[PDB]
This record gives structure tokens, sequence and C-alpha cells, in this order.
């Protein structure tokens, strides 16, 4: 029973784990990343300046 | 007599022997058995707040 | 002797007096408590995969 347990728990972790990195993929496309780095460095001028 | 008999063939395992022997496996249980449970109901906190 | 055996034996087998344990009672609340957290677990993990 113990066992049992320990190994129910592990799996779902797993699963959680699994469908997050699988979402991220989905969220941060190389084009999108190229945009993300234009706003980064216009906001992070602006940080400076200000 | 014939109660000495009748405790002899009665007596695999030993009243002693038995007694001890639950005393050594309720020890165990507390040793390994409940600390390990404790490990899991930890780690299953901790992947809810993963979640 | 033998009503001694008999005593030594029935109070290590009935702690509460009533009923006959086979499970250590620390253990059996263990169980319980680790099943109540999986149910839990499993939970929030069908709540997110919908």
């Amino acid at each position: 029973n113990a066992e049992y347990l320990e190994a129910k728990s592990n799996a779902l972790f797993l699963k959680l784990r699994m469908e997050e990195l699988q979402v991220l993929t989905d969220c941060y496309t190389p084009e999108k990343v190229l945009v993300h780095r234009q706003i980064r460095d216009t906001l992070e001028a602006g940080v400076k300046k200000e | 007599s014939k109660t000495q008999r009748a405790l002899q063939k009665n007596t695999n395992p030993d009243t002693d022997a038995l007694l001890k022997s639950l005393s050594d496996h309720y020890s165990l249980e507390l040793d390994e058995m409940v600390p390990k449970m404790q490990r899991l109901i930890q780690q299953c906190e901790k992947h809810q707040e993963y979640g | 002797k033998l009503d001694s055996h008999l005593k030594e034996l029935r109070d290590f087998m009935y702690p509460e007096g009533n009923t006959l344990m086979l499970t250590t009672p620390e253990l059996s609340g263990e169980f319980h408590q680790l099943g109540s957290q999986l149910e839990k677990l499993n939970h929030i993990t069908v709540e997110i995969l919908g």
C-alpha cells in the first residue's frame, strides 16, 4: 500500500510538469522572442534615462 | 505433565519470542515506514503548490 | 505463568482494549492522511488540464 501510493503521487506530478512545458513552447515562438527582445531594449533604455 | 506437554506442542513460537518479534516489528514500522509516509505527504503538498 | 503470557500478548494485540489491531495505529493514520492529500493533488491536476 505504501509503494502504490508513492507511485501514484509521482505520476501525477510528472503529468502536471509536462503540460506546463508544452504551454511554454506554444507561447514563445522565435518571432515573438525577437519582439520581446525589442520591447526590452526600449524599456531598459527608458528605465536608464529616467 | 499433560499441561506441560500441551505447552511445548503449542510453543512454536515461544510466547516471549513472539512478544519480542512483535515489539521489533512495531519499532521498525515507526522508524522506517512512518517517516517514509510523512515524507511522501510533504512531497504531495509541494506538488500542490507547483500546480 | 500461563495467565501472565496470555495477559501480555492480549495487551499487545488489543491496545484500545476492544478491537484486535493488526496495523500500527500510527501507520494507519499516515495512510489515511496520504490518501487524502493525493486526492487533492489529483483534483488540482484535472482542473488545470481541463
